[PDB]
């Protein structure tokens, strides 16, 4: 059981996440983009309510 | 093997039950003294002197030499607080107040 | 999930049709096999969950508890083999039936995609434990203990049920998935305050909370060894699992409502740790230590941060294993001396050295020595609490100091010093007892190699 | 790759082989203490090589070999720091332990459990080597607690003696009082710097606040037996004389001072904590020398001398001279 | 001895048969939750030349 | 046996609600709770006011 | 839902004719299996109370208990399914005939709905 | 240990509940079996029902 | 080594001084490292050659899984559970990728600090600014969602921040 748990396949996607982050950093560094962004969602697809107060 | 009459009971009010309680704890009626009858659940239990076990004679042949106790004697309410591994009350060469003043 | 439930059900016909002298062997073998089968639920996902069907689902909070629950039954059988030797075959089979029923209820409780199904099984666990305590307990107080252990629980659990059905009348569902995805903020109202209290108090009484912890020393001191093992290892963790599950619909009211429980826990952990210092009973001392650890778990769940949840999961698993081991060691002493008083049998390291080594390892892991998972959970909870407020460090440090103090006090009182002269019936420790201690302790030190398996869904 | 890296890890690894063989047949014979002594001598002569390499060029490394759990943005790994302090202290500690074990084969000859004594001595040495070379706070805490447990086990070596058990519990109590500050420091550093790693802690703290340094100072005071927390070191003379010579004299008790040495880039930016360290060291050295000059037990006199020397080390730290404090160690 | 130990060791076979039955029941219950097989936005895939269902 | 029984099981039948007992119970069982509640509530109110004002400097504070 | 006065209800009819429009429960229905299990438990308790070998005293009696439980359970399951089908039929018809009481709400996405954010601190 | 855990925390929840339920049970069950009193109570509750719920 | 990308984990050119012995006295370091090479580096290399050729006799591959883009929580109706599930899973994957990005930048920072020696305060300012920027962005995205975080809570936090920013900008324009 200990051997089985030790060799459990990476279904939590840690290696996948690191590879995705590596390629994303490689792209953003080369293209001059500001690494991570402050907005998690695209502001253009958010309709804010006007206050007009 | 202990009967119902050999367990601690309520605070003794009369000299007869006081003597009976002193008999229960294998100690003299004169030497027996319960804790003061307040809300605390001391009930009928001897209030032995507040000395630590470090003050007991180390040259006497105790039945429990490390704890310095005999088999049938009454046990202090706070025995586990005085076990030579913990707080002791042995007299010191200098008075407690004098030591407190100097250290302070 | 039926690949675990069906073999557990088949444990009953196999037990009742066994030979008079083959019940323990067969039960132990097949319980170990069921544990091995259940060990394959540890393969969890970083995505949602392992949603097997409409009725049962698995989580990385559920899977460690399920594995611990399955692993506990063989150990309970080994521990119960000794004091039930002079017992009739029918009553031994009934005891094993109670143990199997309790495992089945716990396994279905931990998966239980529904909150009403969770409540039903969460309360179904109450019956076999009550029978075990009130039937195969030695003292005359067992009945009283059972009464306490019952009514306390129901005192918290009937309001929860009401709240539960109320929620389904407004939300329309009690499925954990729909409840989580469709959660809406809880307004700061009197009705919502009482709904919050109804949702919380049932799991709070079972941890137990410091104010409501009186049933636990009674139940543990009065129960047989297997009852104590399952109470300390699994049944206390039902409250933590339930609180982690249900606090998703209690926001943002938890911020205000958590203050009394946080104060009760942070002060009562100090209180119960200090109580452990003056205790003449081993089982009572271990029970109070359990109360302190579960107070820390309550603080973790109420703070409700990722590090809090990870630490709470790790501490629940670690405490289950450690407390079960401590109860087993105390019971090995009791089966020789028949007293259960700590000061009576002394200097046992000179007479039983390997069992003294087991005592030392159990005390070290209760003391939260790094890099044990006990300290991993402790440290994660402490860091989360420090972020919550920097003044909590005072109470956490005091609790750590007092914990080390009473753990080493319990070790030194029983194992060190001079042996009691008039006790001459202390036999060499059996292979069964040594194997029981090893099967408790090796899983802990193996889990410290792979901590992410017990750090929960927020890892 | 570079030899320097391999040698540092081999010393620590071959220190553990007798512990693995503790269940073998050699542990049942009378040749086990000599086996342990020979192992320690070989480790010392092997560790002399990285010292020569550093003395020649000043080679410095960090070895993060095993990745242990990762906590969202916080990564925990088994990492060893092989700076000047580590590569200088390891040979000295190994040499002292070699001499102490050779002395013990004569001092503890009549002890029935002499193999267990040597096994115990080796376990303490392993935990101290873990403490010294740690690159992050969790590994350093592992060594911190391991040396404490080993001291508890070795002080109460004669467990039928009440005073030995009292002294062992005393040492545990005072070291937990220091551990409060250690855990405070870990919590602060994780909450604010997002790391227990030393490199990130140094990078992100250009002006370190009071609280983490005060926690570090409390831990150092606890483990080096400074004035508030001093009595456990003289009380620890209950253990056998080799235990007094190895642990409570020259290797384990300097650990607290070493901690303040390990964090000296942050200490030099804070005047208040520096002043507190200086004053604590001064009062400790004076008070313990004053107690020493009138004692009648020889081991007590030497223990009070040790405590005064530790106070002098704290004074040196307080005047912002960490390398000189290491040299004194 | 065959046909004698069977009457005495027959109980052992029950736990494994229960496990096999539970595995079969898990598959059977799985078979009734295929409303979105090869229909999620994430894994919408074209079938292979000799594939009927993407999972079972 | 008498020692353990007196320490454990003879307490409540010999309990009497007394001004001394009532005041000590109330103090030792309620006062610490309210003291700690006041301390933590004041601390968290100060922290919340600072974070609303923006003058807290939570840089590099990623893990909570 | 009081369906006692529902129109066109034959008074003492266990299963109406329209219930034949519904799929019958399968013979391997888990609820039928549970009813058979209940009959088996009744047989075991019958053997136990009469002080007979519990598992192997009367096979004909246990078979009869299991069979009767399965028979009644099948018919009970049919009636249960029929009643739930009536409930759903009536509810859908009522919603259809009362459109003003069950309006079609406007579709709004989360990107254009403002939900209050409550930080956890 | 004694003041809070053995006395007051015991007094508050379990002991108070036991005392209250015991007194309520002793009050309710203690009827001497005299149907005179039963039917007098019946008349009182009948008039109360007539004067209270309409 | 080719096992990692040099761009994601950059290193300086690593200039190394040349030995300039001022004396004819034989040093121990060169002789000792020569015997270390002979006794350790050579057999280890032989064993590695054997293992690598055994591996080369049996060459097989594994792939990095690709996930397409799904509509996010902003494009999901108020109660539509299927799109909410898809958006939540996508958001969780993006959250973990962000965690790994922060980890990469932190590794850069630690390596720079160790590498630069006594000059780390001046020679690691670039990595410090990179970590400052990435930490600010990550904290803006995820700092206070707590346990039971979700894409909806992250969207609500972003919306609240956007209202504050718009109000401040309108005040500044009209001030
Ligand atoms: C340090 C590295 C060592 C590597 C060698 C491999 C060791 C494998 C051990 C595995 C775990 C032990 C199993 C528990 C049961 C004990 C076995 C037994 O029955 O004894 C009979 C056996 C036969 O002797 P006997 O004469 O017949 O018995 C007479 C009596 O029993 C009387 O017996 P005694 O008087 O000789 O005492 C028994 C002994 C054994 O009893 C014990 O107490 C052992 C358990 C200690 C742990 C306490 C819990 C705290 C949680 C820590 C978690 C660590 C686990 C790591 C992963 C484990 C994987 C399963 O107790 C001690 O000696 C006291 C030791 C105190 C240790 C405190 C230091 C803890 C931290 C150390 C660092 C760990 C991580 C390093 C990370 C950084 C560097 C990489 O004796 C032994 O074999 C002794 C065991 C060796 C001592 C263990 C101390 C070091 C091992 C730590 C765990 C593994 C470290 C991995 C890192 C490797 C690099
Ligand atoms: C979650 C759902 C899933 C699980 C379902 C659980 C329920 C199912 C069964 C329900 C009831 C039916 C059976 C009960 C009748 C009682 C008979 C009895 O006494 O046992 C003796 C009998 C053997 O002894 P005997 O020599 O014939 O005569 C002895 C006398 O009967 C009397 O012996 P004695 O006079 O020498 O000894 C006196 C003893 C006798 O007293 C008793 O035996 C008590 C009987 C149990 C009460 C039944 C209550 C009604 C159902 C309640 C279920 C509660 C569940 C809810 C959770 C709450 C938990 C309490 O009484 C005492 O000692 C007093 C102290 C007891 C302590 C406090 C009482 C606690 C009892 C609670 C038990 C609850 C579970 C019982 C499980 C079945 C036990 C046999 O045991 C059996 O063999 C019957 C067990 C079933 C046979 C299974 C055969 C199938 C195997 C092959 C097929 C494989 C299946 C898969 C097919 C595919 C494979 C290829
Ligand atoms: C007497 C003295 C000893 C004599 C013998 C000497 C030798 C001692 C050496 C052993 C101890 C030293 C520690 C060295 C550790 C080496 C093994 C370690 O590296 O493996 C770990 C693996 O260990 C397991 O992960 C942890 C053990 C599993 C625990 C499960 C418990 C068993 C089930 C029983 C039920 C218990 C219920 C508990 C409730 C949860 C971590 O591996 P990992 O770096 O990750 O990756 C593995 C390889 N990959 C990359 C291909 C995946
Ligand atoms: C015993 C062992 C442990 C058991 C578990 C103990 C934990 C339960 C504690 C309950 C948590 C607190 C309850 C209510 C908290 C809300 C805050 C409120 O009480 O304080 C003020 C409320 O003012 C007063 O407190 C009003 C209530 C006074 C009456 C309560 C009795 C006070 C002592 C009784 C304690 C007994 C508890 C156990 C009962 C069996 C706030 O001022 P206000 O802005 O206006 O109200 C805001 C809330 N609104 C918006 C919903 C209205
Ligand atoms: C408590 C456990 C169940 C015990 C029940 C007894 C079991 C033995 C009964 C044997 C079968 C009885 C059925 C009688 C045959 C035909 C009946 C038919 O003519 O009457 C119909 C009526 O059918 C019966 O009412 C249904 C009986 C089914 C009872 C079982 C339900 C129990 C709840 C589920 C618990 C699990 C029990 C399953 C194991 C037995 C039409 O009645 P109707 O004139 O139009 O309305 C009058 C009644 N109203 C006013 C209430 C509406
Ligand atoms: C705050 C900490 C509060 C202290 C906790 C007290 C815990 C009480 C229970 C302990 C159990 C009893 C016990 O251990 O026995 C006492 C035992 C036996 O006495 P011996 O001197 O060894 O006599 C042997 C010869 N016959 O000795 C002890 O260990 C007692 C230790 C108590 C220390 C408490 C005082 C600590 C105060 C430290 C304040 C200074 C802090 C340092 C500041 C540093 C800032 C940079
Ligand atoms: C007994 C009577 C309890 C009185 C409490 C009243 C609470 C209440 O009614 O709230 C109802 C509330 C919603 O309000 P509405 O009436 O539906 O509409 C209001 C808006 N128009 O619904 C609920 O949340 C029901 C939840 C159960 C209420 C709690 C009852 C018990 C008290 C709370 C639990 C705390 C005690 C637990 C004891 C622990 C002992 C170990
Ligand atoms: C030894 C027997 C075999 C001898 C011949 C082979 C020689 C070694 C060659 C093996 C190849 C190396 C190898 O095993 O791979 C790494 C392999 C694990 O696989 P990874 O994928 O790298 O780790 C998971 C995270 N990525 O490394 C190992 O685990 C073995 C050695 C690592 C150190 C052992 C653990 C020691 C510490 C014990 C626990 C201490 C507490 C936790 C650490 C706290 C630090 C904060
Ligand atoms: C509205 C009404 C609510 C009623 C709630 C009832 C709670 C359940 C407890 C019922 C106990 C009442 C009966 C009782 O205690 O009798 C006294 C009885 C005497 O013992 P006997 O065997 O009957 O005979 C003695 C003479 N030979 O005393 C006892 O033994 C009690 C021992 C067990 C105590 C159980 C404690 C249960 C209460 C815990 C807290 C929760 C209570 C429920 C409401 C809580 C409020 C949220």
């Amino acid at each position: 059981g200990s051997t089985f748990v030790a060799y459990l396949p990476d279904y939590r996607m840690q290696e996948w996440a690191r590879r995705e982050a590596e390629r994303l950093v490689k792209y953003r560094e080369a293209n001059g983009l500001p690494l991570m962004e402050s907005n998690c969602f695209d502001p253009n697809k958010i309709q804010l309510p006007e206050d007009e107060d | 093997h202990v009967t119902k009459d050999m367990f601690p009971g309520p605070y003794p009010k009369t000299p007869e039950e006081r003597a009976a309680a002193a008999k229960k704890y294998n100690m003299r009626v004169e030497d027996y003294e319960p804790y003061p009858d307040d809300g605390m659940g001391y009930g009928d239990y001897p209030k032995l002197p507040d000395r630590s076990q470090q003050e007991r004679d180390p040259w006497y042949d105790w039945d429990h030499p490390d704890l310095r106790l005999n088999w049938g004697e009454p046990i202090h309410w706070d025995l586990d607080m005085y076990i030579r591994n913990r707080v002791d009350t042995s007299p010191t060469p200098v008075s407690w107040n004098t030591m407190c003043k100097h250290l302070f | 999930m039926l690949k675990i439930i069906i073999p557990t059900t088949m444990l009953l016909p196999m037990t009742w049709m066994s030979k008079h002298n083959m019940i323990w062997i067969n039960a132990t073998v097949h319980s170990l096999l069921i544990s091995l089968i259940s060990l394959s639920l540890l393969n969890q996902l970083g995505e949602n969950s392992l949603n097997f069907s409409l009725t049962f689902f698995s989580d990385s909070l559920s899977a460690p508890l399920l594995v611990l629950t399955t692993w506990l039954l063989p150990l309970m059988l080994m521990a119960s083999q000794s004091h039930l030797s002079k017992e009739t075959t029918t009553r031994k089979k009934l005891y094993i039936t109670m143990l199997i029923l309790l495992q089945l209820f716990l396994i279905m409780t931990f998966t239980a995609t529904e909150l009403i199904l969770f409540y039903i099984l969460f309360e179904a666990t109450l019956v076999p434990t009550l029978i075990i305590i009130t039937r195969w307990g030695n003292q005359t107080e067992r009945l009283n203990a059972g009464l306490y252990f019952l009514f306390y629980t129901l005192a918290g659990s009937l309001p929860l049920l009401v709240a539960l059905v109320y929620i389904q009348n407004t939300t329309g569902s009690l499925n954990f998935l729909i409840i989580h995805y469709w959660s809406h903020p809880l307004s700061n109202s009197w009705s919502n305050i009482f709904m919050w209290l109804a949702c919380i108090m049932a799991f709070m009484v079972k941890m137990p909370l410091y104010g409501l912890h009186l049933w636990l020393p009674k139940a543990h001191v009065e129960a047989p060894i297997a009852g104590s093992m399952v109470l300390a290892a699994v049944l206390l963790k039902l409250g933590g699992y339930g609180m982690m599950r249900i606090t998703t619909i209690l926001n943002p009211l938890t911020n205000y409502m958590a203050y009394p429980f946080l104060m009760l826990s942070m002060w009562g952990m100090i209180m119960t740790s200090s109580i452990c210092l003056r205790q003449t009973d081993l089982k009572s001392l271990i029970a109070y230590s359990s109360v302190s650890h579960m107070a820390l778990v309550i603080v973790a769940i109420m703070i409700q941060t990722p590090w809090s949840f990870m630490g709470a999961t790790a501490l629940m698993i670690a405490h289950g294993l450690t407390s079960s081991m401590l109860f087993c060691l105390a019971n090995t002493n009791y089966e020789r001396v028949h007293s259960r008083t700590m000061i009576l049998a002394r200097g046992l390291q000179t007479l039983l050295p390997l069992m003294a080594t087991w005592w030392l390892v159990a005390s070290l892991t209760n003391l939260a020595l790094p890099p044990s998972i006990n300290l991993i959970g402790e440290l994660f909870i402490i860091t989360a609490s420090f972020s919550w407020s920097n003044i909590t460090i005072i109470l956490m440090g005091m609790n750590m100091m007092i914990t080390a103090l009473y753990s080493l006090y319990m070790l030194i009182t029983t194992q060190r010093g001079k042996y009691t002269h008039h006790i001459n019936n202390i036999k060499p420790s059996f292979t069964r007892e040594n194997a029981l201690m090893a099967l408790h302790i090796l899983p802990l030190l193996l889990l410290t190699l792979n901590p992410k398996m017990i750090l929960g869904p927020l890892y | 790759m570079n030899p320097f890296a391999s040698l540092t890890l081999t010393t620590l690894t071959i220190l553990t082989i007798p512990i693995m063989m503790s269940n073998s047949n050699i542990y049942k014979t009378n040749l086990y203490p000599n086996y342990v002594k020979t192992t320690v001598s070989y480790a010392f002569t092997l560790s002399l090589v990285p010292l020569l390499m550093f003395m020649h060029t000043g080679q410095e490394m960090i070895i993060s070999n095993w990745h242990w759990m990762t906590l969202q943005t916080v990564e925990l790994s088994l990492s060893f720091k092989m700076d000047y302090f580590s590569v200088m202290f390891i040979p000295v500690a190994l040499f002292v332990t070699w001499s102490i074990m050779e002395f013990s084969m004569w001092y503890m000859h009549s002890d029935p459990f002499i193999n267990r004594f040597f096994k115990y001595l080796l376990l303490f040495l392993i935990t101290m080597m873990i403490l010294v070379t740690a690159n992050n706070l969790f590994q350093l805490f592992i060594g911190w607690e391991g040396v404490g447990i080993m001291s508890f086990l070795l002080i109460g070596w004669w467990h039928g003696r009440t005073d030995a058990n009292t002294a062992a519990l005393q040492a545990i109590l005072y070291n937990r009082i220091g551990d409060i500050g250690f855990v405070l420091s870990m919590a602060w550093f994780l909450t604010h710097s997002n790391a227990w790693d030393l490199q990130q802690i140094f990078m992100l703290n250009n002006e370190c606040p009071n609280m983490p340094l005060i926690g570090l100072l409390l831990a150092a005071a606890g483990k080096s037996a400074q004035f508030g927390l001093h009595p456990w070191l003289p009380s620890a003379m209950e253990g056998p004389t080799p235990v007094s010579a190895l642990l409570h004299s020259s290797t384990m008790v300097v650990a607290g001072v070493f901690l303040l040495i390990r964090f000296y880039p942050l200490m030099e930016t804070n005047k208040l904590v520096q002043t507190m360290t200086l004053c604590l060291g001064a009062i400790t050295t004076l008070f313990t020398a004053l107690c020493a000059i009138t004692q009648n037990d020889i081991k007590k006199i030497v223990a009070f001398s040790t405590s005064s020397q530790l106070g002098l080390m704290m004074v040196t730290i307080g005047i912002n001279q960490p390398h000189l404090a290491f040299l004194h160690i | 001895n065959v046909l004698q130990i069977v009457r005495d060791h027959w109980v052992h076979i029950l736990v494994p048969v229960g496990f096999v039955f539970g595995c079969y029941l898990d598959r059977r219950s799985d078979e009734k939750l295929t409303a979105f097989r090869n229909k999620s936005l994430l894994f919408k895939r074209e079938l292979r030349p000799n594939e009927e269902v993407t999972w079972k | 046996i008498r020692w353990t029984y007196a320490r454990s099981a003879n307490i409540y039948p010999n309990f009497r609600p007394t001004p001394k007992t009532s005041l000590l119970g109330a103090l030792f069982g309620i006062g610490p709770l309210f003291f700690w509640y006041y301390v933590f509530k004041t601390d968290r109110d100060k922290k919340e006011k600072l974070i609303q004002e923006g003058k807290l400097d939570q840089t590099f504070n990623i893990s909570y | 839902t009081m369906m006692s006065g529902r129109p066109g209800r034959v008074p003492l009819q266990f299963l109406p004719n329209e219930a034949r429009s519904l799929p019958p429960p399968k013979l391997t229905d888990p609820r039928l299996v549970y009813m058979g299990f209940l009959g088996y438990c009744s047989g075991l308790i019958d053997n136990a109370i009469r002080r007979r070998p519990v598992v192997s005293a009367g096979l004909h009696r246990q078979l009869l208990y299991v069979t009767s439980f399965v028979f009644f359970g099948y018919y009970l399951l049919k009636r249960q399914d029929y009643m739930y089908a009536l409930r759903d039929h009536d509810m859908f018809a009522y919603v259809k005939s009362h459109p003003e009481d069950f309006p079609e709400k406007d579709k709004k996405t989360y990107g254009e709905i403002l939900e209050e954010f409550h930080p956890v601190r | 240990s004694s003041l809070l855990d053995l006395i007051w925390l015991e007094t508050i929840l379990p002991k108070t509940t036991s005392f209250i339920q015991m007194k309520m049970s002793i009050m309710v069950s203690n009827q001497k079996g005299l149907i005179k009193l039963y039917f007098l109570s019946f008349l009182i509750t009948i008039m109360i029902s007539m004067t209270l719920f309409n | 080594p080719d096992s990692w990308d040099k761009d994601v984990y950059p290193e300086p050119p690593r200039r190394t001084p040349a030995p300039a012995p001022q004396t004819s006295l034989p040093n121990p370091v060169t002789y000792l490292t020569k015997i270390f090479d002979l006794l350790v580096d050579r057999p280890v290399t032989l064993a590695r050659e054997f293992i690598e050729q055994q591996h080369a006799k049996n060459r097989y591959y594994y792939y990095h899984r690709e996930f397409r883009r799904v509509p996010d929580i902003t494009e999901c109706e108020e109660k539509d559970i299927l799109c909410m599930f898809e958006a939540e899973m996508q958001w969780r994957r993006d959250y973990k990728v962000d965690q790994e990005i922060v980890n990469i930048i932190q590794e850069r920072l630690k390596a720079c600090q160790q590498r630069e020696g006594e000059s780390y305060r001046q020679n690691c300012a670039k990595e410090l600014e990179q970590f400052t920027q990435v930490s600010k962005a990550f904290q803006d995205r995820y700092s206070d969602l707590g346990a039971h975080y979700s894409a909806r809570k992250c969207l609500a936090k972003q919306k609240q921040r956007m209202l504050a920013e718009r109000k401040a900008a309108k005040e500044a324009a009209a001030a």
